[PDB]
């Protein structure tokens, strides 16, 4: 997951 | 029932809020691994898969069907308190939960006033950029 | 910030409700003792002294300097399960708190259909009465 | 004390  | 701005913190309020979501059985994202988590689901056109802590306010994207909802978490946001809460929520002392409660718009805050301050700097440049110009 | 409708589980919200109360220092029902017991004060024009417990909504007036309003609540009303109630609040689990929330919603409904009969029986009176003028 |  990425962080915006 | 329960007054409609605290639901985020039961996990049930939290699965429900899973309306699509890809990954299901067999994948390890699943909506209740992503609840226990913290994460709620708030999903648009640009990204319909983004989920946000209702904790720390962290906003996570680009989910892997292998991705652990915790680990993730944890290495993203070390400092949510919500991954130190090990008790459910009925078991949460009034006092537990108001300091929760405390700390999170608290964090709704610090969020919002991280944003200004981006907004801010961003209008700054385009101002200084301009007088250059004119220089 | 509290939710309203709970306020009244706050024993300062409860106290904060005393205002021209006649019973201050030296008295034995003062507000915080009011509070303490349960009490919020509702006066109205023929009652100025009126006091309803939030939790089993029983209310009572004609009160005097040395009144134990928890004595007079156990006196009038001995199930209220409010009394029961040892532990402060924030000492409270959320499960425990659920709970008695749930019964003063019962309590609550008990109380408007007490009011409701009272008020039925009122008007039968008005028109057997009516019905004997007119034999 | 006294009911209403
Ligand atoms: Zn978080
Ligand atoms: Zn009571």
């Amino acid at each position: 997951a990425r962080t915006k | 029932t329960l007054p409609p701005a605290w639901q985020p913190f039961l996990k049930d309020h939290r699965i429900s809020t899973f309306k699509n979501w890809p990954f299901l059985e067999g994948c390890a994202c699943t909506p209740e691994r992503m609840a226990e988590a913290g994460f709620i689901h708030c999903p648009t056109e640009n990204e319909p898969d983004l989920a946000q802590c209702f904790f720390c306010f962290k906003e996570l994207e680009g989910w892997e069907p292998d991705d652990d909802p915790i680990e993730e978490h944890k290495k993203h946001s070390s400092g949510c308190a919500f991954l130190s809460v090990k008790k459910q929520f009925e078991e949460l002392t009034l006092g537990e939960f108001l300091k929760l409660d405390r700390e999170r718009a608290k964090n709704k805050i610090a969020k919002e006033t991280n944003n200004k301050k981006k907004e801010f700097e961003e209008t700054a440049k385009k101002v200084r950029r301009a007088i250059e110009q004119l220089a």
